[PDB]
């Protein structure tokens, strides 16, 4: 096909139409762990790792299109202060640079454990010759977000997500014997899995608008405008402030 | 996990360990006599 | 379906309606090890582990949500003192910070085993054609936790915990000969594992509360009323004090 | 089903009665190591140990528990100095702390072999199409301690214990002709595998009782009445002192 | 451990070594003779 | 056949045809990370990873054909520096060289997971002998990139590109018996698997005027010229800058 | 079933009853290396070793309860060398110990070989019918002990013992034709694996008195008494002191 | 059975009754590499080393059982140095040790290879329905042994030996109709494998025969008497010095 | 059987009767290192080499049984140089050791390459019942050996010698029905393989008489009598000087 | 068989035969790296490498024995050092040498690739129970060199060499119904795989030719005698100094 942006699910429309604050809040992503410790099943590979090490990357985008914070370069630091002796390396010989902006808050987590094969299923007919049938799975994975002042190294808000990643497939048939010594054969099959990379961004981009819920709650960061308070989408996220029952 | 797409017919890509199975269970159901 | 916040049993309703104490007691939750040393059988990977690693994740969210304690950041200390660096480096050059908020106790602890297949079973039934089946097992997971005095280095209280993972499945089926020359197939099948992700969740929540009703007992801290002493939820967690036989 | 406290067996029950000495006496628990070497079989992984690496949790929790012992941490102990160096920054910086307890006796050890499928058995029998049978196995594990003075670096006493591991199946059948053409099927199974966790828990258990009785008759530590020397507990912990044969 | 969802079948997504025991179960089962 | 240069997709031709700069900007393009953990399955290596680690030689292609930026060499940095060790020994034994050219922004990024068989199918049919069927696969993969200020470590503006990589098997066959006691045989078939090294440079350099063309929104650089704001290319990125839906 | 002490052989009664010397001998028990290099085979996991890694702790428990040695903690030096630093820094702040405990002697030793399957065999029978079989392994394992005088470095006595470890399987079975169209079926089956755990702690028990006795003749610790040197047990094992034949 | 010392062969015998010398002469046993890089086949391990890796404990064995040398400790040579400093340190808190012996020479050497399936073969036979067979195999063990004068860096002496362990299997059968509709069926059999653990201790200690033979040809140590330069062992290990031809 | 010395080839006695020289010659030899890269197939284990990792002390056994040359331990030379620390130790604490003796060449060299299955083979015939089989495989071993002279670094001579290693099997076979209703069988076989163990030690000791002969045609070192120029080992192998083409 | 030279090609006789140079060209060889990385399939086993890596040992032959170059000793450098410390160790105490004979130039090289079944075949034919077959399959390696002047660090000259290995295999067979009921049999086979050990040294000893005869055109070394420029030899290597097409 065509290149283009990456699919978003309703959070991201969802976390771009938010009330905008007094002032933006700096804020260090410096790794978000995968500590599933869960890897994937015959017949892939044996290293194959379920859920993709790239959390930390999907982060920063769900962070820096929220129209709330600055998000600053903390994962490739290391890179980031050998670019800055090379400048240094020639200031003095033949405008200088102020220090690296450091943040009030630094956002950091986990992914906590994924699970697959929480629910499978079935059904299946053959009349004479022809045939259907229906399968799917859906796995659930989970996203640990907690907001740390860097200040004191107290832990403000702790949010966990979840999300289920259904995977089905259908697939037809026919094998019958059509007017004598003929023989009918025929198959239809589609299946469907939905992305865990796909999945996972849509966790992220859900745990951030309830650490910004619970921010206003606790009074950590104001709004602009106290009438902006009663929008339909801080609304909407706090009726889900409870969770499922099990 | 993966739901990755298979024949069931040994004529496509498929097992073939089902096609004495697929092949019994056709001519069991068949209704056709000869025509003469 | 659509993304929501992770799934809690009964016991995290009754964690959050807890008497509240004197004043809150902070704590450094530095490492929760996965000693369980059991890995997933065929047909998943070799290497994914039995429990996620990510248990220390997961009590930070029961301390911090438990209107007890405040937790702190230990877990991702080397970063946090990374980015305490880079504010003191910006104070000098063109408000001074504080130390870090120090603990007086730290939760620590572990998972001390876990094991699948503990019981298994099923049924099964086939009249002339039409069958029938069930299966289930339940693995068994537990999870040690202790409060260290950090002062003495003594430990004031520890608590074991345990929770039944049922993972069961139905399954029925049709192969009949229907009316001559003719064959009827149906097959209706159901699976459902608990997930360990979401059962280690459970049997954390609940350890929290036999640490917290410890201290009480042992007069470590005390409740902000005496009245709040008789509650129905701590005289709930008294009669399970005393552990099943075996 | 609910979380529950482990489930603990007669030792647990045994050890909670116990006399009381004259004082409590510190304990430095620092590892016990799974010296077993040996994994588990097909199908499980291959990386899988037999018995969880964590007996040093466990014997935290019998020493606890046994109102005899005061045990420190000495696991985390790497944790612990990194906390108490936050705390003395904060100290010079806008109560002093005392330096740590130090115990007088260390209890370490080791869990001395798992032998997997010691014994086997089972039955069957099959008349017309009815049919029953039966199996059992049956491991050992072993687990020795020992008390080792550490001011001297003598050791004061050494003991081993066991358990066996029980676990078995029962399993029915009926694959009948009922009255002609028609085809009689049913199955009913149920195993049971005693958890190894579970069993390594009673035999540290045990293991504590055989060190405090025997601190007793070399005049370690006295009690606090010499009338309870002659209690029901302690008088059936000295039958058994002697080992069974071989 | 894991219940993973499979057919019984190898007209579905199942093994095919039951193949030649399901339709032996079958028409060792049957009572319809033709009608003519 | 012929060593030819590499074939690039629409997006190269759409590339190269961006309105020219005031002046070019320097960047440093230090490593993009293969953080997909994603392996390729059987019947390949189980070590062969599925996306290429090459994606930071495939950046510098992009930008520089550009015609924007100049990029900079800090991949193979410590054999350019080993180079100028040796440069400099020769200048004090028997043109002294400058320093390093140093970058105001540096372009990093991802490769943010990789999953295979998204979606699948297949289509199958044989009436007497003769046959016939179809099939295809798509897998899905992801880019990140993000500009990074050096200046003051913020991050300019992060996009996420996305391809679908389609690989579809077409089959004939006939297996008939043509006039008695003779039999005719014939198979005709044609795979296309499109290489995931091609389509990761067709996502790189669709992500590249994405980042070109929020640079002149957010007035990060501008043009050379005002009048050609309103560009074909320009305006055909303008459109694709919001997401597809999921 | 009930925990208990470690079955003990004929070599513990043997070991427990001997004389007594004129005053205990300190002894340093470091490591007795597994230098078998022999793991199990198949159905059992690539990595398990087919003889335990805790020697060390069977040889401290046969010296200690021989009532002849007093040993010493020096396997696990380092944790009581890190225990030493905390008494001593406790106090200079706010009963001065000893040095520690320093050996004349110390035993160490390896485990010199572990052979499977040195001989095997079975019997097996059937009539009409009824059947009948049986089978037998042993294994051999070798302990090398010997005692190093610490002042000088020399070796004063070395020893080596053997043991055979018995594994034997014995099963029944009925497949017959009762009468007409009936057919009975019972199968009665039972193994018995000698524990390697068990058989190397009767092989070390062993090795310790013929250490004990070449004592005695060569002038190295003498007994309290003279009168004792004609000892039951020390005449019984003055017999075997020369090894059997191959 | 019963716990024994390890049985020895003709050698053992062999080596007791050697002639007395002049003085007894110190060695430096310090290690015997495994260095046949020969693993077990299937259906052992891939990991378990086909000779085991003590060989230098049991050359010990041999040297010091010989009369003629006195071996000193250098294998763990780590291990009694740090005990030489724990009572160093208790000599200056509240007997001076002196140094440690050294040697005159040191006996080093190697396993150089270990061949298995040198010959083959097997016989069999079969009657209406009675039968037999039999099948041996034979590997080859080879040790080097060499004396290295340590006053100058020389080597003395260095012999290689040689030895077979033959491997056999005898087995039966009966598959016969005895009186019509009526089925015989019996067998037994019996493998014996001989220890490559006892092979190697029948190597190792006739080459150090090999070793004092060759000493008092060379005039490297003398005897006690001259008169017993003519003795029965050392004249029947003088026809062995040439070697068997290939 | 009976443990002897290895057997030798023809080349051993080869070897020794070769003709003396003026004076003998020290020689280092630290490694010959096995660069084959070639391990064992199927079914033998994954990780067992060809070729053993013992060659050093093959070449070392034909240096000094070749009476020119008075070989120096430069293999254990760690363990050499930790033993003269020993008695320097007590030198100075209540004769003096000189330095090691130093060597005027080194021979070093290596094992280059291990091709198996270079020619194989095997006839076959069965009449009526009765059979016979015969199969054979060759591999080819080379070794390169080569003297450094350790003054100057220069390389004097390096020749490359070559083995092939047969590995032969014979099987018979009767399967007929002898007079009606009677079955006859009969099977014998036998297999030969020669040890790579053996066959590198006839490579090695043929390689230093090409060594020696070249010295003495190049003038390096001369013999003891020019008479002896002209003895029959060395007129043999001046005529092998000029390898077999191909 | 016997123990030989190793066998050469054509290439080794045409080496030896080259014109003489005026003076000896001094050359180290420090490593020629196996950089095909590509190791043996199956059944051979998963880590034994394609090509030996002893390609550094066949070219220091190559260079010895062309008459032209004096090799130095750059491979066991560690090992020669420590050589010439133990002579200085000695001098001091109670002929002085010289330091390391250095090189003008240092060839090094590689093995730029090795590809197995380039090209295959295969002919068979039955007629009545009578058979033939043939087949053949032809690997390709190719072999790098190039000479390095060290005085400046520039490249001379550079060559590639390739060779292709033969490895075919013969078999015939009988399987007919010779007069009433009775069977014959029969089967010859043969196989030949080509070393790629010695077409190793056969693509070396061809490179190095390529080398000197390079030198001579672009006057980097000339010839003792200019009417030796059109010897035969190198009027044959410059016709194939054009590479073949492809």
């Amino acid at each position: 096909a065509r290149p283009t942006l990456m699919p978003r699910a309703q959070s991201y429309k969802d976390l771009t139409h938010l009330p905008a604050p007094t002032g933006k809040i700096f804020v260090s992503v410096y790794n978000i762990q995968d500590e599933t410790g869960q890897f994937k099943p015959y017949p892939a590979s044996n290293f194959s790792t379920a859920v993709p090490q790239s959390a930390t990357a999907m982060l920063v985008t769900a962070l820096k299109d929220s129209r709330w914070f600055i998000p600053l370069e903390r994962q490739g630091l290391q890179n980031l202060l050998n670019e800055r002796k090379i400048i240094r390396a020639a200031q003095e010989n033949g405008i200088p640079l102020q220090s690296l902006t450091a943040a009030n808050i630094m956002v950091e987590g986990s992914i906590i454990g994924y699970e697959s094969n929480v629910k499978s299923g079935g059904v299946g007919a053959r009349y004479f010759g022809i045939g259907a049938d229906t399968q799917y799975q859906l796995d659930q994975i989970a996203v640990n977000l907690r907001v740390v002042n860097v200040s004191t190294g107290e832990i403000l808000s702790s949010v966990n997500t979840s999300k289920t990643i259904l995977s089905y497939e259908v697939q037809a048939g026919v094998f019958r014997f059509i007017d004598y010594q003929r023989l009918l054969e025929g198959e239809v099959g589609y299946t469907s899995n939905e992305p865990v990379m796909l999945c996972l961004m849509s966790a992220i981009e859900t745990g951030v608008i309830f650490l910004i819920n619970d921010g206003i709650d606790r009074g950590l960061w104001d709004l602009q405008n106290k009438a902006e308070r009663q929008n339909d989408i801080l609304v909407k996220y706090r009726h889900m402030s409870v969770p499922p029952e099990s | 996990g993966t739901m990755t797409f298979q024949f069931r017919n040994p004529n496509f890509g498929g097992n073939p360990n089902n096609g004495a199975f697929l092949l019994n269970s056709a001519q069991a159901q068949n209704s056709y006599k000869d025509p003469s």
